[PDB]
């Protein structure tokens, strides 16, 4: 003889009614289409009523007929993203049972589930980085983007998490094949080819940072620059001088020296030998900075012919002067041929070579 | 181009529900994962909160309960796991909902329980005031008074508590209250004298 | 009542902190401060002992160690001094708890025996070259806050003096090794970096240490180019002393008659570089005829930018050439040409 | 080169006590560089617990501390010249006070026996605990009002008839802590 059943779920299952929508759903989304409470709100003798209580900021709306709730959104958004941060929403349904002045609780929870309606946005406009031309492939020459300083995306879970990509830039066609992101999740590039200092200094790499959508369609991009400028290394050794390119090449024309030395004249009388044009060289990295790092050069004869020229003849190492040692007797002694060398001095030789040609000349010439 | 892995449980877009009566070192739920170059996939937990709770078991992503829950301490709470193809680490939250239990008999409050009335007090005279609380959700929260057993004297509003006079008293010639939820399956009951 | 009750005007738990592996019979309590009757509860391994007549606790640690690293990691200990009041027939519990001090009486440890690292020669001077003691894969220590807390520094090798020198530890904190000198594959192609973890110890004394060695191949790099063979080198430098190449050429004979001019020796180079890996990563060799006198050689002479074969174009009529003295270039074809030169002279026979 | 900033505080070498009643302490910190410092904690449930000043490296209790939930914490406190972070645990002792009341057990209490049992006789056993520590936590039992038919061990909570009973007469029929300075108590039925 007991009905204390209005006000009591007519469903199985926990008391709890729990609903998932989307986050910034639209005003008059069905939040939960039937509690499925026994009992009648409505009509001429109605055995129940219902109202919402702790429906904090009213997101939540009912009709106590239908038992259906609904979001209330006009003039607002359900924002789960910063700075709202509204990840879930509880209310009660209270049930009185007129008949026998029960109180019932319906506790309602509506989880905001994340939708991807943020892109992924860089800290700053553009990147700039330095490549040494001499680095090896595979080196990490950039990581600018870690800690925040790349892209972040204000999302949650996959759809806040960023991947990077270079990209092929139409104005710079070789950079996408010069720089890599092999683990795209940290945006370290990696230098996938040798670098020329004489061939190329500059490179524009298009970086395209995208978040993780499962749905692939989904996912949001944004791109940045990053500047790349090669530093001229220590590749190359000295070039003799004068140079004169060899047409179609990056190769001077060979040089032959020209000395002419009296014969029976002495050394005090002689010395230093000029020599046609001057002995000079010059390293071919135009540009090694900083200048500290510049290499001396030394200079030598390297051979000659005949090979007793050690007894005549001496180059200084720093400057390529060149001085005769004792008289030269043209009855003994009509010429020399020696080769030349200019090398580094830094334990990076590189040498380059010049012919160095010396005449000896008659009494009455 | 490595494809990292992603999850694959329908509880990563609407949510875990977890009764809170669940027995701890229970498996409440398995992770699942695709890895496009079936590479081997690791499974893990992330926080300082989260690990306490749960432990996942990394080969196949079998997940278990550390830690008795409580729906009337926490209801519900976010937990992070990971799935890593040992190239990359990819993490998801799942919203977990800690499932209600009629768990709790209603509580008594002012034990102090006494009132004295005059022998002549009137048929129809409230005397007194009960009142108990329940703190389950629902029908396992909402009280109801009876007298244990039934008075000819003295009648208890199931709803409000409220004691009043029935029977006509005389001094010459002259109590437990059973107050209980209303849960379906394992309604709980309480005495008071 | 008046017994069993704390005397000491105070919080009711007593808190006393000692250092771990502390003698057995160490003091935890001189005087609880406490007709009564005394014992010990929750004394979990029989830690605790006491003297009831002075309510005196002590540690009992005879056979074993109070120790407060792994594996036993004993942070603390709580006890529970129970008191029956003998005239009324209470039981109060003074708990005392005994806070374990951590000691520093752990040295670092390197997971492994020795540490390997390959650096490319061509590797610029500030680039990272090592970073394998990362994430627990270098020394760790079982103490704990700065007494398991390790910096790294690299130490000057009696048997390898110049690896200090050309390797360094900016920050200790991490150990992550860089290149300070420019390396050359043909001067050293091995280091033996030593390297010395110590803990964090606030005590400089007691302070503690452990080294590994680090062993760091030199890989050759592309930072040479060819030479011609044959290679003599010059007494006292690395320089192929200069060679000029002999061909000879019958005067009124015909390309077809020649072809091949024969070339003795035979023009072959090879790279300078003896060692570059993979193999891929090897360049080829062009050969030209860079220049040449008579000015005219165009004419007469083809050469194979591959194999280095001669061709005589036309014939030579000696009457107008006597002879001529060419320019050979052999450089890498990989956009690093560092080309090597050698002469080639061809005489003009006379028919007779 | 930079040397690292590393914590003076002596509790860092045995223990802090805070009171389990506080609605803290200073961290101290030398940086041999005399660069500029900012503290903080790490761990979640730290965090949550206790806030520091970033620039005066003062420590703030964000939540209450309950003795009988948690007796003891180690938390971890960091420090850094803003070239790196160094972090060390200090071990937390909670200093207990009474506030709680006793719990009876095993209500209801009711009981009727024969009225020709002697008087001796114990009929019932009360039980009540107390969640506070030593004197706090030990409960004594009397009756308020007091019978001249009953009594009840006041260590024990044993009750015995010491008057004889007639059925004629009359057919049928407080907890408290020992703590020195505010005793807290209960009443059954
Ligand atoms: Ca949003
Ligand atoms: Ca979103
Ligand atoms: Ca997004
Ligand atoms: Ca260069
Ligand atoms: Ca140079
Ligand atoms: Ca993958
Ligand atoms: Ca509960
Ligand atoms: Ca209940
Ligand atoms: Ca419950
Ligand atoms: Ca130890
Ligand atoms: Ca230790
Ligand atoms: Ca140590
Ligand atoms: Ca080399
Ligand atoms: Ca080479
Ligand atoms: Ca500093
Ligand atoms: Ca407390
Ligand atoms: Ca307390
Ligand atoms: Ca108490």
């Amino acid at each position: 003889d007991w009905q204390y059943e209005d006000c009591k779920l007519a469903r199985d299952g926990p008391p709890a009614t729990i609903v998932a929508i989307d986050e910034e759903s639209r005003n008059g989304t069905i939040l939960v289409d039937n509690m499925l409470i026994k009992g009648t709100a409505g009509g001429p003798d109605p055995t129940i009523e219902l109202s919402l209580k702790d429906n904090v900021d009213y997101w939540v709306l009912m009709d106590p007929v239908k038992q259906m709730l609904f979001l209330n959104s006009t003039g607002r958004v359900l924002d789960r993203d910063p700075p709202m941060n509204i990840h879930s929403i509880v209310v009660q349904v209270q049930c009185i049972n007129k008949k026998v002045g029960t109180i019932i609780y319906h506790e309602v929870r509506i989880v905001v589930r994340d939708r991807n309606d943020n892109s992924p946005t860089f800290k700053h406009e553009s990147y700039y980085a330095t490549v040494n031309e001499l680095t090896p492939v595979g080196t990490t020459i950039f990581t600018g983007f870690s800690g925040d300083n790349g892209a972040t995306d204000i999302d949650d879970g996959p759809n806040g998490q960023i991947e990077y990509v270079i990209q092929y830039n139409p104005d710079d066609p070789t950079s996408n094949d010069t720089f890599e992101i092999p683990l795209m999740l940290t945006g370290n590039i990696v230098l996938r080819k040798r670098l020329n200092y004489e061939d190329k200094t500059r490179y524009f790499v298009i970086i395209q940072a995208n978040d993780r959508a499962q749905n692939l369609n989904e996912r949001r991009t944004t791109t940045t620059t990053l500047t790349v400028d090669v530093l001229d290394g220590d590749d190359l050794g000295p070039m003799f001088l004068p140079c004169v390119l060899v047409p179609n090449t990056r190769d001077c024309r060979p040089l032959t020296y020209q000395a002419a030395i009296p014969e029976l004249r002495t050394p005090e009388e002689l010395n230093p030998i000029i020599v046609t044009p001057p002995i000079q060289a010059i390293d071919q990295d135009r540009n090694i900075q900083p200048p500290s790092d510049r290499p001396g050069i030394l200079y030598s004869i390297l051979v000659g012919t005949p090979e007793d020229y050690p007894r005549f003849f001496h180059m200084h190492p720093r400057t390529a002067e060149l001085s005769l040692l004792e008289p030269v007797n043209r009855d003994f002694h009509q010429k020399f041929d020696l080769v030349i060398k200019a090398e580094q001095d830094n334990g990076h030789p590189l040498p380059a070579f010049a012919g160095l040609h010396i005449e000896i000349l008659d009494e009455n010439d | 181009v490595n494809r990292l892995p992603f999850f694959t449980n329908h509880f990563f877009d609407e949510y875990l529900l977890i009764s809170e009566d669940t027995p701890v070192g229970s498996s409440v739920t398995q992770l699942l994962a695709r890895d496009m170059d079936n590479d081997p996939l690791v499974f893990g937990v992330s926080g300082e909160e989260a690990s306490r709770f749960f432990a996942v078991e990394p080969d196949t992503g079998v997940v278990w309960l550390r830690q008795p829950l409580d729906r009337e301490t926490k209801s519900e709470f976010t937990v992070e796991f990971s799935v890593s193809d040992h190239q990359g680490v990819i993490t998801r939250k799942v919203n977990i909902q800690v499932g209600d239990v009629n768990d709790n008999a209603p509580t008594f409050h002012n034990q102090p329980y006494s009132v004295r009335i005059p022998e002549n007090t009137p048929v129809g005279t409230p005397i007194f005031i009960v009142n108990a609380t329940d703190p389950d959700l629902g029908a396992g929260g909402s009280v109801l008074y009876s007298f244990q057993p039934p008075s000819p004297f003295f009648a208890i509003d199931s709803a409000r508590g409220i004691v009043t006079v029935i029977q006509e008293l005389d001094y010459e010639v002259t109590l437990t209250v059973n107050a209980t939820d209303q849960d379906k399956t394992r309604p709980l009951s309480t005495l008071a004298n």
